[PDB]
This record gives structure tokens, sequence and C-alpha cells, in this order.
């Protein structure tokens, strides 16, 4: 029954704004990706190339979003890098869930090309795709909106990670986004907001597992004689 | 400090784990296959949560049972060598700082146990309803018991991701290898669950 404070409304407005602002790669980058078919490559090599090369842009977008969150500039550079490295994959899972299409049971990429189970399988990434799509489905079933996604992303970014220097400050920043999420959920979900707050916080727990599942590729790739782009390899300690 | 005693302790932890699950309200009324699945999935998180919470009184150590507390030098020999540090840092220290009581620990572990996202369930909706009941109850309890701190519910819930991460450092079911027979884990669970 407790209402949103004006500061919290400003915060949420900023979050929604940033999320919309850094949601898609530039048309230039995408056009550059579609227009480099190297040498007569097969459908598989094409799918893999698109998935990885776009994933690079996705990570860059994640950084752009993170460095604009209130609180982020209060941290030591070391802790910023640590957080980003540790959370980029999870945030990536949320971004992916935001582009899930129920009807086709597929993920719609920024180039409007739908990627299905078979797209990923053909790319060489079949071992994990069902878990990915299942997360997308669960997420969809919760009917999560823009503010909730933004706030969740902020909360994921400011989570406790190994090798933090000022972990307490991170925790303190995270508290604010938690409370904003709780109040938002209280005031803007109908008829009430039974347990949807805790239900949203379970998403974090699942994101740990998914992040592990994303680290757990690239050994699978090496076994298939395939290769992560070096940026991603470094960023995910692979 | 001795091997055999540690083994006895951890085995006892397993038995106690199953006993605890058995007496959580509405759990034993689920189809037994579902109980086996839920316990298999939560096995590590549940154990780790329990002994983390038992380790708060002790300093720089993990209590694994009656008169058996393990420090870093013996951690590997105890079977906890790989998660020792993160357990002390993200769990024990945290449980101590915020004074996590037993009702809250039980709530959290209930939440872990009642995971409707576990694959292969028959009664998934029922499990979800149970988890929801636990959420509501826990929020109520923290709202009443400690009203001075309004961010306590979320702070408790934030230990669940930490538990999942630490539990994942284990590519095996914790302590199971020190049971005596060649009894498979599903058989051990089936036997220990059915009356
Ligand atoms: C190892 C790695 C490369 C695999 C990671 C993969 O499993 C993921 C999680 O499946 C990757 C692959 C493609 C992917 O990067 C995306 C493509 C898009 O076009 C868009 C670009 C950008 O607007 C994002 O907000 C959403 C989306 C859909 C992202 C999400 C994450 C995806 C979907
Ligand atoms: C076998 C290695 N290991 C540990 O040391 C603690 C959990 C585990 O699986």
């Amino acid at each position: 029954v407790k209402p949103i404070s004006p500061e919290q409304e400003e915060l949420i407005h900023r979050l929604v704004y940033f999320q919309n602002e850094y949601e898609q790669p530039s048309d230039e980058d995408l056009k550059r990706i579609s227009n480099t078919p190297s040498e007569g490559e097969d459908q598989s090599d094409l799918n893999f190339r698109h998935i990885t090369e776009i994933t690079i842009l996705t990570v860059q977008l994640i950084v752009e979003f993170a460095k604009r969150l209130p609180g982020f500039d209060k941290l030591l550079r070391e802790d910023q890098i640590a957080l980003l490295k540790a959370c980029s994959s999870e945030v990536m899972m949320l971004r992916m869930a935001r582009r899930y299409d129920v009807g086709s049971d597929s993920i719609l990429f920024a180039n409007n090309q739908p990627y299905t189970r078979d797209s990923y399988s053909l790319a060489g990434m079949g071992e994990t795709v069902d878990d990915l799509l299942r997360f997308c489905r669960q997420m969809y079933g919760m009917k999560v909106d823009n503010a909730e996604y933004a706030l969740l992303t902020a909360i994921v970014i400011f989570s406790e990670r190994p090798s933090l220097i000022e972990g307490w400050k991170v925790e303190k920043i995270q508290e604010i986004y938690l409370e904003a999420l709780k109040v938002y959920v209280d005031n803007r979900r109908k008829p009430a907001s039974g347990t949807i707050f805790a239900k949203l916080l379970s998403v974090l727990t699942e994101l740990r597992t998914l992040g592990n599942l994303n680290s757990e590729m690239c050994f699978s790739l090496k076994l298939k004689n395939k290769k992560l782009p070096p940026f991603l390899a470094e960023i995910w300690d692979v | 400090n001795a091997v055999a005693n540690i083994c006895q302790a951890t085995n006892s932890q397993l038995y106690q784990l199953v006993e605890w699950a058995k007496h959580i309200p509405h759990f034993s009324s689920l189809p037994i296959e579902d109980q086996v699945l839920l316990l298999r999935a939560g096995w590590n998180e549940l154990l780790i949560a329990a002994f983390s919470h038992r380790s708060v009184e002790v300093r720089d150590g993990i209590v694994l049972g009656a008169g058996i507390t393990v420090h870093r030098n013996s951690a590997h020999q105890a079977g906890v060598g790989t998660i020792f540090d993160r357990v002390l840092t993200e769990l024990v220290a945290k449980m101590r700082d915020m004074n996590m009581d037993r009702t809250e620990l039980g709530s959290l572990r209930s939440i872990i146990l009642f995971n409707p996202e576990v694959r292969g369930l028959k009664s998934g909706q029922e499990v979800e309803l149970l988890r929801e009941k636990v959420y509501a109850a826990l929020e109520e309890y923290t709202r009443v018991t400690r009203p001075e701190e309004p961010g306590r519910f979320a702070k408790l819930l934030l230990r669940l991701p930490a538990l999942r991460s630490i539990g994942l450092k284990c590519l095996e079911h914790l302590f199971f290898f020190k049971l005596i027979g060649d009894i498979p884990i599903d058989t051990f669970l089936m036997d220990m669950l059915g009356s």
C-alpha cells in the first residue's frame, strides 16, 4: 500500500529511458555483420557468426547501460570491471528474454531474423538452447514489464561477486534498486502483488545457473573446432 | 579432526537432510518421484545452508556435526575444501551480521526445496503454490518480528543466489560418496522417504 517516492519515480524513469536507449545495436554495426560472408560459408557458419558477432554488440550495450546506472560511478574501477565481467552473461539472459516470441517459440534478433531451437543447434549450440528458451518462457509467463526488467537488470549488476573490494557499498546501492522494485511492484500490479516480488527475485537465482551454462559453452565450442570471439573469451574468463 | 568422525558427521547430515524434508508440511503428500526430484535438485544448497547456519557461533570454521568443526587446513579432507572460503564469506559472515534466526533459515530452505522450475515434475503447480505460501509466510514473519528494518525480506531472499552459485561449484551430490553401500542416491532417497 506504500506509494512510490518521487526520487524512486525519477530513478525508474531513468532506468526505463536507459533500457530503451541501449536496447539495440546501431544499424551500422548490424549492416556490417550481415555484409561480411567471408568465403562461401554454410548456413551453420552463418548462424554461428551472427550469434557471436552480435553477442559482442550486446555486451557493449550492457556496458553502456551499466555505466549510466546511478551509483555505478561511485565504485572503484576495479569493482566496476569485476561486476561487469561477472554479470554481463546474466544481463544478456534478461535481454534475450525480452525478445522472446511466444507464437514461434523463438528469439527475435535485432535484425528481425527469428532464431529457433534449430538455428542454435545448427550453429553448434544445441546443448543449452532448450534451457535458454525455457527461461524465456518462464519469464514470459510472469508478464514482466519494462520497469521491472530495468530494475532487475540494475539489481543483477549490483550483486555480490567474488573479488570485490568495497562489497558493502555495492550492497548499499543494490538495496535502493531492491526497494524501488518492491514499491513499483506493490503499486502497479493487479489486483494485488501477492508474491510477485519474491518471484522476481528468484530470477536472480536462476540467472546464476544460466550464467554457469554460458560459461560452460566455449569448452563445448573448442571440442567442435569452433571459437568464441576473443573479447567474449576474455570477458567470461574462458 | 579425524577422518572416520568426519565421515560419520557428513553421513548424519544426509540422514538429517532427508528427515527434515520429510517433515516439511505438505511435502510428503507430493508424489514420491517429485520428492526425489526436488531433493536431488536442492541437495547441495540445503546442506550448505544448514551447516553455514550452524557455523555462525564458531569463528573461522564450518561445523559439520557434534563436536566436529573444520578449519581451512582440514577443509579439503572434510569434503568441503572447494567451497570453504565462499561459504565463510558470503554465507556464515552474512548470517551472523544480520542475525538470521531458525524460522528464516527454514523458510529459505523450504523455498529451495519447493522449486517448481525443476524438470520432470508431475505436481509442479502444487509445488508453486507451496513455494508461494512460504514466500508470504516469510514476508509476514520478517514484517512482524523485525519492523525496524523494512529491507530484511529482500536481504534474506538475496542469499538464495549466493547459495545456488556455491552449490554449483559442486559437480557431485555433497557427501554422498561417503555412504557405505553401492546404494544409488535415488534408492537411498526412495527408501528414506517412504515409511
Ligand atoms: C556464447 C554466446 C555468443 C552465446 C550467447 C547466446 O546463447 C545468447 C544468450 O542466446 C545471445 C546470442 C544472440 C544474442 O546475443 C542477442 C542477439 C540480438 O540480436 C539481440 C541484440 C540486443 O538488442 C539484445 O538486447 C537482445 C538480443 C536478442 C541478444 C540477446 C542475447 C543473445 C540471444
Ligand atoms: C570433490 C571436490 N569437492 C569439494 O571439495 C567440495 C565439493 C566437491 O565436489
